[PDB]
C-alpha cells in the first residue's frame, strides 16, 4: 500500500449511484477491534458529511458506527486498509476533490484525489 | 467503437514496491479502464510456467474487476544469448509458450517485441519464418500477434510496409500492427518525422490495438504533445474498435512521490471526453 | 548469558510496505540476533485465528534463520468497548486465545500490556484476576507472562512492587517482569527518576526479559543516552540469562530514507561488544 | 524490498568465513533472463573484487557467470532479488563498507552498509 | 419457475476423501444443477474465520462452474456445551457469524437448524428471541433464515404454525421454511403421516428452499417413493421460484463402489423432465 | 480422485453443442510428457471415435496428438487428469453410455456414465 | 486421509516415554466445537486406558477433557483428524496392538496396527 | 553404519488418493525411517518448475519430520521421443535441471534411470556422453548420479562392470551404484542367477544407495525371498554408511483395503532387528 492514510486507489463512486468510497490505512503499528476505532466527520471539498453517512467495511464485511461500537471480536489489520463508503445520492462529480478525513482509536487526514465518472 | 484500457508498464515504477496486481486491477477499475495490457516477464508470477492456482487468481481478479484483458506484451528474444543468436526452431517454441500462455489468461492481442539489427528498427531477418512457425498456433487459440510501430518509425516507412506486406502475402488474420500514438507527437531524434492522424487510415484494418502514449497531461485534462482529438476522431470515423491502453513512460515516474495513477485518471478522463 | 535479539516494533515503519515478515527474519540473521520479539495484533496473518499453513510457514522461517521466539507481545485489552469493561471471563478467554498462539508459534514469554487506570500507569483494579485465570494455561504450556515496566515507573516504585508482591504470594513460575531500559535513561517527565543499573540486582530472579531501548547510536557504536554498559554487566553479572531484546522507537523511525536496519546493526554491534 | 538496487537485507558474511553476499534486486521494468545479465566489477571499500570471485543464486540456484552465459531458461523475476556470493577469505570486517556494484543486461550502484561479525 | 441444484450433503462420503470442493462444483455443472447448499461446518476452510484468499478461491469456483450459492447450512448450537445452555446472546453472536459469512458467500438463504427439547422437534424456548436479535443483521444483509421442515413433522401441524404465526406477527420477509421433500414420502415412524402436495399450498408465500429429498431413483429416471410429480407440478403452479436442492441420505452412499454423482444425475434428469 | 481411469467428474457435452468431455487420470506410478503418451481410439456405446476427434487438455492448455507427439516438456502429473474434448456434432444423448477408451504411454479402460441434457 | 476413523498415520510412541499417540477422524459429516467431543475409554490389547489419561491436539493444540468441555469456539473440522495422546509410561511395545476407542458427540472403533521402537 | 529409509514408491497407489506428502512424510517418522527417496516425475509440485513456495514447504516438512533427502528419482529420458532420440545437449540439459532441482531439495544422491536399448537393459550408446556433460554440475552441486542395478541384471554381468570401468576410467567421485537388492532374491526370469551377498564385497566403494527391495514380509517380522540378514550383515561389516531405502513393489498393492505403511512398518522393525 500507500504511506499515506487515504489511499489513491479505490477512490471511486459506488453504483444509480448511492455515493462514493476511500481507503484509508490504519495509522498505528498494531492492528485494532473495530470497537476501538472512533470514526469521525468526512469533509470532500469543504463539504461535511457526518459519522452516519459512512460504513466500514474490514475483512469484507460491513459494519455501522453501531455495529463497530461494539464488536471487540473482528480485527483490523495495519496492512488491510478498510473500505469506507459514504452514502451521498449521486456520487461524486468528475475531476478533483480533496478529502479530509479525521477518524481515531483507544487503547485527520488530507488527500487530493480524482474521481472519473 | 474504441474503447479504453491501461498497460501496467505505466506501474513500472510502483509494481512490486507499492502496488500489487491487485491493486493494479482496482486502479483500472477506478477509472473505468478496463482493458488491460500486461508484461509477460513482469506480471505473471513464477514465469514462464505459472502454477494452476496463480492462473485462478488471475481470473478471480479479471472478475471481480471487469477486467478485459487484451494485450499480452511479450519478446522474441533471439539475442538472449551472446555467444549465438537462437535458430528458429528456439524463437518459435519460446512464442508457442507465451502465445499459450496468452490464450491461458485470456488475452486476444500479443504485442510481439522483435529484436532489432538496424538501428531502423528493421527485425531480424528471419522474423517472417518465426512469426509463420507460430502462425498455426495463434489462428488455433485465437491469438493475434502485433509488433508495436513505434517513434521514430513512421507510418509510411520501410518497417510498417515490410508487416504489411508479410500481412497481405500470408492472407492471415492472427497478424497485425500495435500503433503507439508517439508516432503522432508534434510537441517537444533525426529520423522521426509527426505522422498527421490521417496516415493511420490505411492501416486500421490491420490494427488490432494500440498503445495511447501520452507525454503530459494538464490540469484541464488536455494532453499537450500529440493532436489526441484528431487522433482519435481518425480511429472512430473509420471503424476502430480495438483498445487504445494508457501508457505512460516519463521519467517522472521514478521520482518520490510521483502519483501515477492520478495521471492516468487524468489521462482516461480525456479518453472518456473524446470516446464517450 | 544474556542473548540478544530483535523486537519487530522497530520494524513498525517498514512492516508491510518495504518489509516482509521473512525480510525482518533475515535482518535479524544478518545481525546474528536470533531472539525475535513480535507483536500479535501485528505479525500474524489472520490473527486472531492463523491457518495451519500460516503457522507452518512461520516454523520455516524460524528455522531457516535460526530465529529463537523469545517474546510474544499481547494486550489485555480490558477497555476495548467504550460502553462497558470486559468481564474477567472475557478478558481471561483472550488471554487464553493469545497464550495458545503464543505456545503454538515457539514463544516462551509472553509481555502482556495490562490496561491503565490512573497516570501512575496503576493496571485495571482485576489484573490479578486477569492472570490468576490464565496461569494454569501458562503454566501447562510454559508459557511466562510478562508486564513491561517502561518510563516512567520506577524499579522501586509501587507498580514493580505490586508485581513482585503477586508473584511472592502465589509462588507463580509463569508471571515475571519484562524490563524496559528506558528506566536507565540519564540523557534527554516529572514522575521520571532515572534508576541506576544496581536497580536491577532485587529484580533479576523475576526478570524473563528484557527490552534493549535505545535512543541514538554514534558511528562510533555507542548508545549516548542509556548507561549500556555498567547495566549490561549488571544483568551478566547477576545470572541473568534472558534476552535483550534491541527496540527503537525514535520518531525518525518514519522519516523518508530512514534506514532502521542499520541502526540496528549500530546497536547489535554494541551488544556484541558487550556481551561476547 | 527497497528502492536502492543493492539492497541492505542480506548483507552479511558466509561460513570459516570464506566470503560475503550482497542482494541486487533487477533495475527494469521486465524480468530477464540469466543469459542477459552482464556481471560487472564489484568494489568495497575501494577494493576491487572482480567477475569470476562472485556468484549469483537465483531462484534457490546458484550460478557461475560461465554458467549464467548460456542460460536463457532460466528467469530473473524483478520481484525476487538475486543474491551475490563474494569470495574473501576472512569475509568482511566488522563496521561501515561502501559497496559500489556495476552490472548491465542485454535486449553502477553505491551504498553504504553495515556488516556485524 | 423452480430451479434446481445439490445440496453438498449428498456428497457427504466423498467430501475430503475422494471430492474436493472444486470436484462438487464440476459435478454440479455436469447436471447443469447451479444451485449449491453447503454446511458451514463442513465445506468453508478454517471455520469459522475463513481467510480472504479461501473466499477468494470460493468466488472463483462459483464463477467458473456458474454455481449460485443458494442455501448455507448452518446450526444454533444451544446445547453445544453440556453444563448449561448458551445464553440468548451467545447464540445471537454466533448466529450474526453465521449471517455475515453466508453474506460474504454469496448465498441468500440460510437454513438455520434449530435444537430440539422434545421428540416433536419443538425448538428451544428462546428460539424466537435468538431469530429476533439476528433478523436486523439477516435484513441489512438480505439473507433469509430458515428452519428445515423435515420428517415426522407436518405441514398442518403445530411446528411450521409456530413458525408461521413468528412470520406473520413480525411481519417478516428474512425468515421462512425449508421444506424438505420428505413429508410427502409414501412408500417405505408413529408420528409420520404423508402430507398431500396440496397441503404445501398455504405454506408457499413463506417457502424460500426446498430440499428435493429422494430415497431411489430407478434405472427409468423416476424417484419410487414419493409422488415427485404431484409435488413439483403444484410448487410450479402456485408461484414457486426458489430452488429445489437434491439431498440423498441414503445408507448406500457409505457403500464401497458406490458413486453418488450418478445418483443425483438420476435425480437432475427426473427434475429436469418435470421442470424443463 | 477416483480408483477408476476414466473420471465420472467432467462428462459432459461441450456447447451449439460440439461434443463431449471426459477425464482420464494417468494410470501410473510416475508422470509423463506429452510425447509419451499414444491416444488411442474411443469407443462410445460401441460407436468408435477415432484418435482424431479428441484432443487432450493438460495444464488448461489443449494439445491435439500432433502438438503432443513432439512435446517433451510438458509434464502430466498423476494428480491432475487430463481432459479429452471429442468432436462429435450434436454430443451425447441424454441417460447411459458405456465409455471404452484406450491409450498407453512409452518408456483399456472401461467406465458407465450418466449424461445430463 | 482413510476410511476407518482410528488412523494408521501418526500411531507411536512418544518421547524418556510418556506414552504413545493415534489419529481420529470425526466420524460426522460436520465438524464440530470441541465442547460437543465426549471422548471415552481407550482399550489396547484389552488393557482398559481412561479418559483422563488421553489429550486431544486439535489445530496444533492440546486441550484435556476438562478444557474440551467448555470449549465452544474451537472448531473440530472433519478433513483433520485429532491427535490423540495417550500417557502410558514406557510407551508401546515393538509389534500389533488390538486399538479399540470411542467416543462421542453431542447435537466404537476398532484397528490392529504396528508399533516400532 | 547403514541407516534405513523409504522410497515413495512403496505408496504408489495411496499418493495422491488417500496419502499427501505431508502423510508419506509422517508415515516415515512413525517408523523411524529417516531417508527419503522420491520421484521427481511424482512427488514434485509443477514440476519441472517448482515455485519458491513449495520449496519452502518441503523444507519445512523435512524439518518437521526430521526426514533426510537421500535420493532423487529421476529418468533419463532419451526415448521421450517416438520420432527421435534427444541429442546429447538435449538430455544433458534436462540431468542438469534434474540435478539442480535434486540439489535444492537437499538430496545427495541421484537415481538415474538410464534408457535401455537391448533386452539386456544396456544403456543407449551414448550414456557417457550425457553424464560426463553432467558431471561437472553435479560435483560442484555435490550430488552423486546412481543408475539404479535392478534384476536381472548380475553383480558380476557386462553392465554392472561397464559402470565400473566408467567410474575408474573418469576418476569420479559423484557417479556410482543403486543396488536394488532383487538381485539377492532366492525364493519365487531366464537371464537372473541370484547372486550371494559376498558379490556385493569388491562394488562397495561405489555403492551409494541401496533399494532396501522386499516381496513378503511375514507376521514374524521376517522377509521369506531375500537373505536380509547375510546380505545387511555383509554391507554393514565391509562399511557400508549410505542408506537402505524400503522399496514395496508388489501387486497387493493396488488390491482394495491394502495398508502398504503396515508392511512397511514390518520391513522397518526387520531392518531395526538387522541395523540396531
Amino acid at each position: 500500500m500507500e504511506k499515506q492514510v487515504i489511499q489513491s486507489v479505490g477512490f471511486r463512486n459506488i453504483k444509480e449511484i448511492t455515493g462514493f468510497q476511500f481507503k484509508v490505512k490504519l495509522p498505528y503499528y498494531r492492528g485494532v477491534f473495530l470497537s476501538q476505532i472512533r470514526p469521525g466527520t468526512l469533509f470532500v471539498d469543504g463539504q461535511k458529511i457526518e459519522k452516519d453517512q459512512i460504513t466500514w467495511t474490514i475483512n469484507g464485511e460491513e459494519y455501522t458506527n453501531q455495529e463497530m461500537r461494539g464488536d471487540f471480536k473482528t480485527h483490523w489489520a495495519t496492512t488491510k486498509p478498510a473500505v469506507l463508503k459514504v452514502k451521498m445520492p449521486g456520487g461524486l462529480a468528475q475531476g478533483y476533490h480533496d478529502l479530509k478525513y479525521g477518524f481515531c482509536f483507544t487503547s485527520v487526514n488530507e488527500r487530493r484525489l480524482l474521481i472519473v465518472k | 467503437g474504441p474503447k479504453r484500457g491501461v498497460a501496467l508498464y505505466s506501474y513500472s515504477a510502483e509494481f512490486g514496491l507499492t502496488k500489487t496486481l491487485e491493486d493494479c486491477f482496482e486502479d483500472l477499475h477506478d477509472m473505468g479502464a478496463h482493458g488491460i495490457e500486461i508484461l509477460a516477464n513482469t506480471h505473471i508470477e513464477n514465469y514462464p510456467y505459472p502454477t494452476d492456482e496463480w492462473v485462478e487468481k488471475w481470473w478471480r481478479l479479471c472478475d471481480k474487476y471487469e477486467i478485459v484483458p487484451v494485450e499480452y506484451g511479450n519478446w522474441i528474444d533471439s539475442h538472449v544469448l551472446g555467444d549465438r543468436d537462437l535458430t528458429t526452431e528456439e524463437s518459435v517454441e519460446m512464442l508457442k509458450r507465451d502465445i499459450r500462455l496468452a490464450h491461458r489468461l485470456g488475452f486476444t492481442v500479443m504485442r510481439t517485441k522483435m529484436p532489432v539489427i538496424n538501428d531502423l528498427l528493421e527485425p531480424v531477418e528471419n522474423w517472417k519464418e518465426i512469426i509463420k512457425g507460430a502462425l498455426p498456433l495463434a489462428e488455433e487459440l485465437g491469438i493475434k500477434m502485433c509488433p508495436e510501430i513505434h517513434t521514430p518509425s513512421n507510418l509510411k516507412g520501410k518497417l510498417v510496409n515490410d508487416f504489411v506486406e508479410f500481412i497481405k502475402e500470408t492472407g492471415t488474420k492472427n497478424f497485425g500492427l500495435n500503433i503507439d500514438f508517439s508516432v503522432f507527437r508534434t510537441s517537444f531524434d533525426p529520423n522521426y518525422t509527426p505522422n498527421k492522424p490521417e496516415d493511420i487510415i490505411p492501416l486500421l484494418p490491420y490494427v488490432y490495438c494500440c498503445h495511447a502514449k501520452f507525454i503530459h497531461m494538464s490540469d484541464d485534462f488536455k494532453e499537450t504533445t500529440i493532436p489526441y482529438e484528431e487522433v482519435v476522431k481518425t480511429m472512430e470515423d473509420n471503424g476502430y474498435e480495438g483498445y487504445l491502453l494508457s501508457e505512460y513512460e516519463g521519467a517522472d515516474k521514478y521520482d518520490e512521490g510521483y502519483e501515477v495513477g492520478q495521471t492516468l485518471r487524468k489521462h482516461h478522463i480525456l479518453l472518456k471526453n473524446l470516446l464517450g
